[PDB]
């Protein structure tokens, strides 16, 4: 997040750290064993048994006294995301159960964020050609820009296709940056994925998210 | 998937000349389009790519537009080595690279 | 950056074939490889492609069952073995590479889901 | 590294990769027990007891046979080197000595450069804005140019002060990038360390290095 | 982005003075905080600085062992201990802060050893 | 170190100014130059960094130049808003940040 500012220890209890191999993505508790991501976090598809996630979590890969690791039993890519585009670009990721078929343990750190002012959290990096991520998670706060100034010849254009939202400022500065994917965008109700951006905090060239509102059919169908 | 275009152009030099793709909305209306050209007896050559993008080489008169299902090029200051095979290119639902029908630009 | 096809000729109808594309240049590794066929007097035909995200090989319907893409990124060539050839499937068959998007950031440097390296070609003739 | 190619694995004998924290950049061994880098690597300051120095290594931060891990004596910045200006942006690692005094073992992937057809070496950005380090040390060719090229009003202009050089194309393309800084430039003989660039292959922004030839004497008195 | 002085006021000549510049808006850890001192009717002059790469503070030499510049980054606050206050030091003292460079890239986005984000500026007097 | 600078200047709304800053090899000649504008009763403004570089929100019109030891600014279309204190800065060899001595342009 360019712009942001650290968040608080209990600001944003509702996301999530996803980690496999040395790849890194964020990610939006919505239910006690349902986390929300991009879907091109996992467009090269790795194993279930790979990823790990982590809940409750201030510092990037620091473990925490109200840390919580949890291993994924299964993640769906949305079955019409087009790694060309990013269109329909969120996947759902289903949480391991324990013995007693407790996923996640809500707490003050740890708590899911409802459904369908603006904010954007992520770990990314913090400048445009950072050489590492974020330590602390970031904040920052975004408007919500309008339809038509999205796909306006100058902003956006035709790339803006259904499903899709912007938010940030059209002279630059405060926006989302590569680090940031899969992220949550809180107006609190969940109202966008971190998915796209042409460059970080350009003039003209908001953060493009996914419009949570746009698939809540869909998510409401594949968390039951 | 398919997409349609003109099966053949002309033009005068220095003049501007379109040349117009017509898709669907599982392959144009969805995704990006792409450009190449064709000189006879060699590879294409990419010209456009997501939508009004050109690569370093590419002079500056070749201009590209989407709008919905469609989409066209332009070549504005049309020169005699502008005499090629222009392709339209888009991706479908299951991926899969799609080109268009292709078009006989001729330089009078 | 080069792209080199090898392993065309003149087969009875019904027979076998396999192409071949050996890159230089390039890691060949970060990039999806296709074939395009050009049969003489037409236009392009996307025939197969390798590493494609959220897919793991993708085929054209004309091709679907009897042609089979692989890779050897050692030998840094792509393959194209081609069964049951019958007489429409005489062309060109190019090789190309295209780069897939993988981030939050695209960059106007970086040329996503475009053909834009080709090979030179080889000529395929199924004929009896 | 931008546009550059996968190196062998005895190709860079002489490149050193350093650690600190979640820090790192790139270097070159010029004798067994000396490293020569970038100063704006170190111009934080850490403590010389925090860095580690990795010889023979191919993949970024993984261990290998023919690996060689060291610890920092003490560093030496260049006394007059500016970090407003990256003027002077080299440093000098001194290795520390095992019981029989010997610091670095030479071997068919441990090998010093010498000091005074150009190739550029290093882990850093593979892609402008590129989320992680190339694992494979990448590789490339780079032309030296003019400092009259170097010093054009749209090159450049007036931030070429003694002691840099140009490398790499006014068209593009190829180029080091983040990550890459303290690395090698050969022409073999070592003629370059990694030291600033206004992007990442851009057009008529070609990388800058540090002009080893310049400060020829500044080493040779500080590795006495 | 906001900065806040204060702690400005008449002072005898001999004596002692604290400032205190409060931050708000920005990460009060990633940048190069400063004084700078307007006395009347003249220009501006560079008092000290904190967190300067290769340095730890620096000192101009009309201000050098009497001044002390000091940070408190949990409370995002910049400090001016200022001793020896004599006749000349009169002026409005300024906080501003600086980007420093970081590594191999500088970005046309971030204005590095640049004093983009000034405050208002609290007035000392020095007389008797 | 030190910086020189004209203790005034003037112009015509309309019209185009040049502020000069001379140094020496220790502050311009080896390092970048920073110019700042400050209206009576504020704090100064940031208006040209890395020599020729402009902050977003600073108009055009505004140019900045180094050539070795001496640095210019530069005012094109002048108007009666520009009427400020305008300061070269730098920074000497021990860092340590150095401004000049200021300009009065006046609009008249
Ligand atoms: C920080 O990120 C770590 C991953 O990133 C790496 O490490 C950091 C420090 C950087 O250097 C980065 O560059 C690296 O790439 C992340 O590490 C992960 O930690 C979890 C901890 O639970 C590990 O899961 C455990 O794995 C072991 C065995 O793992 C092997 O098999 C898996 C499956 O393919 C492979 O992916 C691994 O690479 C190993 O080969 C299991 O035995 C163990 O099972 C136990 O726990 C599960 C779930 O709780 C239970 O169901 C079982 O019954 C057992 O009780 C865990 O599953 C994970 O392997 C590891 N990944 C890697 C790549 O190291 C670390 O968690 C992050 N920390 C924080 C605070 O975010
Ligand atoms: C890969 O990078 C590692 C650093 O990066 C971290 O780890 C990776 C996996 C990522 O997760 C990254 O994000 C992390 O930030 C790097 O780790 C380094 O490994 C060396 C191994 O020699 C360690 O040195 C040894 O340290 C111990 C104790 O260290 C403590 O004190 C130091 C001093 O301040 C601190 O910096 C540490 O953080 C610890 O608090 C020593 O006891 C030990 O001494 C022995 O060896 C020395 C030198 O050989 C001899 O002189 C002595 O007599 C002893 O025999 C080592 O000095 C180093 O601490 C460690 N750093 C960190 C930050 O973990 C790893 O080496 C890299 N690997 C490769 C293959 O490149």
């Amino acid at each position: 997040v360019v712009g942001g500012l650290v968040a608080l220890r209990g600001a944003h209890p509702y996301i999530a750290a996803l980690y496999w191999g040395h790849s890194f993505c964020a990610g939006s508790l919505i239910a006690p064993c349902w986390v929300l991501t991009a879907a091109h976090c996992l467009q090269d598809r790795p194993a279930p048994e790979d990823l790990t996630v982590v809940l409750g979590q201030e510092r990037r890969n620091h473990s925490c006294e109200p840390c919580q690791t949890l291993a994924v039993r299964s993640y769906r890519l949305h079955e019409a995301f087009s790694p060309v585009s990013y269109q329909h670009d969120l996947a759902l990721l289903r949480l391991q159960e324990d013995a007693d078929g407790s996923c996640a343990l809500l707490s003050p750190y740890v708590q899911p964020v409802s459904l369908p002012l603006c904010q954007v959290a992520g770990w990314g990096h913090q400048f445009e050609g950072a050489e590492e991520y974020a330590s602390f998670l970031q904040e920052a706060q975004v408007p919500f820009l309008s339809l038509e100034r999205c796909s306006a010849p100058d902003v956006h254009g035709s790339s803006i296709l259904p499903g899709m939202l912007c938010a940030g400022f059209l002279e630059g500065g405060t926006d989302a940056c590569q680090g940031d994917s899969g992220g949550p965008l809180v107006c609190l109700t969940l109202q966008g994925i971190i998915s796209w951006g042409s460059g970080c905090g350009d003039r003209n060239k908001p953060g493009v998210y996914t419009d949570v509102a746009y698939y809540l059919a869909w998510i409401r169908e594949h968390t039951v | 998937s398919v997409l349609t275009q003109p099966p053949s152009a002309s033009g005068t030099p220095g003049q501007r000349v379109t040349i117009s793709c017509s898709g669907s909305s599982s392959n144009i209306g969805r995704n990006y389009v792409y450009w190449y050209q064709q000189l006879p007896g060699t590879a294409p050559k990419l010209l456009i790519y997501s939508n009004n993008q050109r690569p370093s080489g590419v002079p500056d008169r070749f201009s590209g537009s989407k709008s919905g299902t469609s989409a066209s090029l332009a070549i504005s200051g049309l020169r005699s080595e502008d005499e090629a095979d222009y392709y339209c290119a888009a991706w479908d639902a299951s991926l899969r690279g799609v080109f268009g029908g292709g078009t006989k630009l001729t330089v009078l | 950056v080069q792209l080199l096809e090898s392993g065309g000729g003149l087969v009875q109808p019904g027979g076998s074939l396999r192409l071949s594309c050996a890159a230089s240049g390039f890691t060949f590794s970060k990039y999806i490889m296709q074939w395009v066929r050009q049969a003489p007097g037409k236009g392009l035909e996307w025939v197969s492609g390798i590493d494609i995200p959220t897919k793991g090989t993708v085929y054209a319907d004309s091709v679907k069952g009897r042609f089979t893409i692989s890779r050897d990124n050692s030998k840094n060539t792509l393959y194209l073995q081609m069964n049951s050839l019958r007489a429409e499937d005489t062309a060109v068959y190019y090789c190309a590479r295209a780069l897939p998007r993988s981030g939050y950031l695209i960059s106007p440097h970086y040329y996503y889901y475009a053909l834009d390296v080709w090979g030179q070609g080889t000529t395929v003739t199924v004929s009896s």
